[PDB]
RNA sequence: UUUUUU
């Protein structure tokens, strides 16, 4: 639950660093997000599919 | 508490009031008595087959290492007999199968 | 903010060795959904995605060495395959039996591509030309010529009138099928290309070279609209979605990415394969992706519209 | 280059950059004297002595091209006399030394390079120069040892592993298995070294033979195909593919299931030639590759059975150029295949012609072995022996090792076959003895020991020594199936000669614990005579 | 070259086996085929120059 | 009368080329003192220390490329050797008969070390795994792995439940043998290691570096309690003695230095071995020292307790 | 010692 609640905040910071004008935080938060969601932590819910 | 639950389930199986939802108030006790109950086997053979087919079809999407680790195996063992636990400290993929 | 992507089915061991190419065809007017795959064998197995799973239908085979390219047709039930065997034998897909066999060596064919109307079956040669054979009508009416090197990738625009060809060493050539005259030659990348694709309505040509970049050119001029760099090794295929908004790329770093051309960014990455991924395709109304890999497996994903 | 020369013309050539560029364009086109003049002119106006050393090295290279190695050498020493060497003058000096077949200055240059230069970070070029120096002296085992030393120092560096595999394929191809492992390691440790590493591991697998568990998905054919998919540009992959197809046919024939992959030799030859045409320059290597590919294609076509195509291919090649004594032998071989396939006697005129043609191209053990086979076919045994002997003498002088063992074993087979016929002039066993002793002197050839067993059994059939030798051949493990079966079969017949049913059933269980059809069936046939 | 001819009995005994020697690879590895014919080495011209 | 460390022997040509691994086994309490060396010529030679000298017992073989590591077992008389083609042999050491031949794939094993009761034979791997092959009975019993680079050197704790593994990048991983759960990761250096040694009553761990430094660590923590700066060039091998008093080191600058933990200074330095030294070892007590260099010479020094 | 969301 903590990892799921972090990969969803390191993605609204990708949206705010693009708004402030920080293109190096955008390129680091867009990496820290894609390396954080790979496996059973992000398994699709049975109900949804 | 182990004898209390086995005497309750003995008086509960004699009648048809079987699908009983225990409400515990802390997760360690919650998985503790589900581990400690350890012999009911309330399920027939065809229910064994359907439980096994459904759980294998839903669990066989994900990869190798992720499908043999302690909770998955332990919960599958309990579910085989027809028992589940549903506290807040288990993977959502197991809450959804139990539900 | 992205959508819900995910696996639906996983064939465990389709062939006995690496799988080198895949084609998905919604050929029949009804819901057939036939998938044809070729491997480092003689086998050209013909699968069918019926409702929720793939059931093997044909295991047809006549080849001697590994198959390097397979193709399917949208009008007729038919398929074509080429190999290191110097033969282009084209199958039937209905009774599972060979129809023809064309003799052509690594100097006459490397990779296959049918016409939009399933009539011509162009292939790329070694000496630089593109050879256009004739299905059901014999062999080798004419060959387009580009004064270049070994040619790896061949693409046909969906509406006709355009044929594109990548090569070892990078250069890209665009011909028009109407007259057979070279429109213009792009200089592109600096390493082999080995995959190309137009977009539906044919105004956007997407390459994928050996250095990791994905150029997005624009047809009818020489404009390029950007360079997509998000892989970590070679890029081996690019398939463009039925609606002109996304495309899928499989690389030799064991990863299938889904891009969108509006903002030139990667929406979702699939980390499910365990070895090089040699083939990706969409299906009909593009909402599922097939991916054949170096480890013998067939993945089918779910990309909701 | 002409456009470049014209462009450098339309400027005042007064700064170092313009003069240097002009010099390189001039050198590229030809015109070595002009490039030398321009490089000297650039040398006049020079600061930053690194550039002075580089210009001196360029001068040495450009005049070397014309010839005049003496002046190039002195100019490179002059460059060395500067305050600090550049690691580029040293490398050029080593290569210049290697271009002249003398290791005196090359060793000195290499020691100088190693001594005080560590900021170079290639680590592959130094190994290549060191190995080339050792190969110059003809050592040919030290080379591999030197590369093994280099790989021990830096167990990373895919390049080093790949080079070790290549060297094992070229020099000392008796560590074929180790070479296969080295190529596999190089391919694993990256992806972009796939091309060369797969080529070299495939060639090593060809050299090895079939020394595996008959496992699929890792045979020579599979690896060469993987390499062909990775890079379809070099001519070596196509030549390797031709060799792999022929070897697979022979292995299937040994296993006796089915020949497969029959007719593609002409297409592969076309691919090889087309691919060579676009390679810039390794002239000797390209010529060698094309010659080997042509010969292999003709032989493959003869074996599969398409005699006519082989004939037309050879004739076209001779129609291209005046005769070269290699291809004419191929034409002779294709000519003389129908005849002697059906029993026939050949006339001394044709036979003498063939012998004369073979002397044309000497220094080739294959040719001599083929001629000896022809003599044996008609039956002129002693002449066959002489031809085989010439091949052995030639092979031993060349330092090769496979040829020596092949010739010796072939001669032993000749003598054993002559003995089989119950011929008088009891001298063929003596020849068998000498050939087999030399064969065992080289190695541990199972065929040689079975051949001795057959000689012992045939000559002085006897009771004890023959059975002992045969049983030793057939009972310790680590022997091929076919050889074990033949020794087993003769031992069964001889063991039946000196009746002991117990021992015969022991032989039966030995057959049972393996797979056989013929020993036990013959035993069934001969249990009730 | 001394004899110029040899006459031998080709089916000397029909029980025994003729010896067919097949050569596999450059490192010494031989095998015995059953049916009679030519020696049939593998890679007759040697390894391809790589 | 001071008994100073003396050279006491030289054997001019033990092998035909460089020598790479040396092991000293006092298995027999009687005069056996077996010394075994592997040397790049594909030969493993067994020598014995008879009265004052080395007399060769036998040279035994079967190895494709140079031999990289040899080990001698304390409990039983038995030897083990690995080479560059990742192929492991076990030697009888009474007849020279190759008890067992543990094979291995292209990337399985680099160096070797027995278990204290001589049962497991742990080995490193080109891609980071530390898989263990049970002696004389089993193959690949299990594979304890981390994520990391090439792993040059591997040590085994004398008492047990510890296994320290250096890496080419320069980091140390220590695993408890009970379950396989990594105890703690030490950053180490920024260059490869090439040697790791514990102590009897194993509380101190000594690491050799490729920069010439030697680092002392305490097993209970990651306390970098030491640093020694005498060797000029790389350091290749470090060994202890049967008492926790001092250790020997073998640089690549053709020098063998004997350091002490108590005072952290070089009590003595040896000047032999015209070319660089690759191995050093101590016998069943502190008396005698064995060194094998790149030049084909074995040296046996003396160092009173 | 229970429970939770942008």
């Amino acid at each position: 639950r903590c990892i799921q609640r972090l990969a969803e905040m390191c993605r609204s910071l990708r949206g705010a660093a693009r708004l402030v004008g920080e293109p190096v935080l955008g390129a680091k938060m867009e990496t820290a997000a894609t390396l954080l969601r790979r496996d059973i932590v992000f398994a699709a819910s049975l109900y949804t599919q | 508490d182990r004898g209390v639950y086995l005497s309750l389930l003995a008086s509960l199986r004699t009648r048809a009031q079987l699908p009983v939802v225990v409400f515990t108030f802390s997760r360690g006790r919650c998985d503790e008595q589900a581990s400690g109950l350890t012999s009911l086997d309330l399920t027939t053979s065809s229910e064994k087959s359907e439980i096994h087919l459904f759980l294998q079809r839903c669990l066989a999407r994900l990869r190798g290492s992720d499908r043999q680790l302690p909770q998955v195996l332990h919960m599958s063992e309990l579910l085989n007999r027809g028992l589940g636990v549903h506290h807040s400290g288990i993977l959502p993929i197991l809450k959804e199968i139990v539900e | 903010m992205t959508n819900q992507y995910g696996i639906l089915f996983k064939q465990e061991q389709a062939h006995d060795d690496a799988i080198w190419s895949v084609a998905w065809g919604t050929n029949k007017k009804e819901n057939s959904e036939t998938v044809v795959t070729g491997s480092l064998d003689d086998l050209v197995k013909v699968w069918k995605w019926r409702d929720e799973r793939l059931d093997l239908q044909w295991s047809l085979e006549g080849h001697q060495l590994g198959v390097v390219s397979v193709d399917i047709s949208h009008t007729l039930p038919i398929a074509a395959s080429s190999s290191l065997d110097a033969h282009i034998r084209l199958w039937d897909l209905e009774n599972g039996k060979q129809i023809k066999s064309i003799d052509a060596g690594p100097v006459d064919a490397w990779t296959l591509a049918f016409s939009p109307d399933s009539q011509y079956l162009a292939t790329g040669t070694h000496v630089g030309k593109v050879n256009i054979f004739g299905v059901e009508s014999g062999k080798k009416e004419y060959s387009l010529d580009t004064r270049g090197k070994f040619i790896l990738s061949i693409a046909y625009s969906p509406d006709g009138k355009y044929l594109a060809s990548g090569a070892i060493d990078g250069i890209i050539n665009i011909f028009d099928i109407a007259t057979g005259k070279l429109l213009h030659t792009l200089e592109g990348h600096a390493m082999p290309i080995r995959s190309l694709t137009f977009s539906p309505d044919s105004q956007l040509l997407v390459t994928a070279s050996d250095d990791g970049y994905i150029k997005i050119y624009d047809v009818q001029h020489a404009n390029l609209a950007g360079t997509l760099s998000g892989h970590a090794s070679w890029v081996l295929n690019v398939a463009f979605c039925p609606d002109d908004t996304h495309f899928v790329s499989s690389s030799s770093d064991k990863s299938v990415k889904v891009w969108d051309v509006g903002t030139r960014t990667c929406v979702h990455t699939f980390f499910d394969h365990q070895d090089q991924v040699w083939g990706v395709k969409y299906n009909g109304n593009g909402s599922k992706i097939v991916s054949v890999g170096d480890d013998q497996e067939i993945h089918i994903y779910d990309c909701p519209i | 280059y002409d456009k470049a020369i014209q462009a450098f013309k339309s400027t005042p050539l007064e700064v170092l950059e313009d003069i240097i560029g002009f010099a390189l364009a001039l050198f590229m086109k030809g015109l070595y004297k002009e490039s030398s003049k321009a490089y000297e002119r650039a040398l006049s106006i020079v600061e930053s002595e690194q550039d002075k050393a580089h210009i001196l090295t360029a001068l040495a290279i450009t005049e070397y091209k014309q010839g005049k190695t003496d002046v190039a050498k002195t100019l490179l020493f002059k460059c060395s006399i500067l305050k600090e060497p550049t690691t580029e003058s040293l490398q050029a000096l080593c290569a210049l030394g290697l271009a002249m077949q003398d290791a005196t200055l090359s060793k000195a240059a290499l020691n100088e390079l190693l001594k005080h230069i560590k900021h170079k970070d290639s680590n592959y070029q130094r190994c290549l120069l060191t190995s080339a120096i050792y190969a110059l002296q003809g050592r040919s085992v030290a080379v591999q040892k030197q590369i093994s030393k280099a790989v021990h120092s830096n167990p990373g560096d895919p390049a080093l592993w790949s080079l070790l595999s290549r060297v094992v394929a070229q020099y000392a191809q008796r560590n074929a298995k180790g070479g296969v492992v080295a190529g596999n390691v190089a391919h694993i440790l990256d992806s972009n070294h796939g091309k060369k590493a797969l080529l070299y591991t495939a060639v090593n697998q060809l050299a090895m033979g079939s020394s595996s568990a008959e496992d699929e998905k890792n045979t020579a054919l599979k690896t060469i195909q993987k390499a062909a998919l990775l890079s379809p540009g070099d001519p070596a992959i196509w030549a390797g593919l031709m060799a792999a197809c022929h070897a697979d046919d022979k292995l299937a024939l040994v296993n006796n299931t089915q020949p497969k992959r029959i007719d593609l030799y002409l297409a592969l030859l076309s691919a090889v030639s087309a691919s060579i045409k676009d390679e810039k320059f390794f002239e000797n290597y390209n010529q060698s590759l094309e010659k080997w590919s042509l010969s292999q294609a003709v032989t493959g076509l003869i074996d599969t059975g398409r005699i006519s195509e082989a004939e037309t291919l050879c004739t076209k090649n001779l129609k291209s150029n005046p005769d070269q004594p290699a291809v004419i032998l191929l034409l002779r071989q294709v000519q003389c295949k129908p005849l002697l396939e059906s029993q026939k006697p050949l006339p001394d005129a044709v036979l003498e012609e063939l012998q004369k043609t073979v002397m044309s191209n000497s220094t080739s053990v294959p040719a001599w072995q083929w001629l000896a086979h022809v003599y044996q076919s008609q039956g002129m045994m002693r002449a066959a022996e002489m031809c085989y002997r010439k091949s052995l003498q030639l092979a031993s002088q060349r330092g090769s090792w496979s040829g020596k063992l092949s010739s010796l074993l072939r001669l032993a087979l000749l003598a054993l076959k002559v003995c089989m016929a119950n011929i008088s002039n009891d001298h063929w066993p003596s020849l068998v003895q000498e050939a087999t002793t030399e064969a065992l002197k080289l190695c541990f050839c199972p065929l040689a020991v079975l051949l001795q067993a057959l000689l012992q059994f045939k000559r002085k059939m006897g009771a004890r020594e023959t059975r002992r030798l045969l049983e030793r051949v057939v009972y310790q493990p680590g022997y091929p199936k076919s050889i074990a079966s033949t020794a087993r079969w003769y031992l069964l017949r001889h063991l039946y000669a000196k009746d002991d049913y117990e021992l015969i059933d022991v032989l039966v269980n030995n057959a049972k614990t393996h797979g056989d059809t013929r020993a036990l069936e013959l035993n069934q046939r001969l249990s009730s005579q | 070259m001394m004899e110029t001819e040899r006459l031998v009995l080709p089916p000397p005994d029909p029980l025994d086996l003729p010896l067919r020697a097949v050569e596999l690879g450059c490192t010494g590895h031989w095998e015995l085929l059953n049916l009679p014919g030519a020696p049939e080495s593998s890679l007759p011209h040697g390894l391809p120059p790589c």
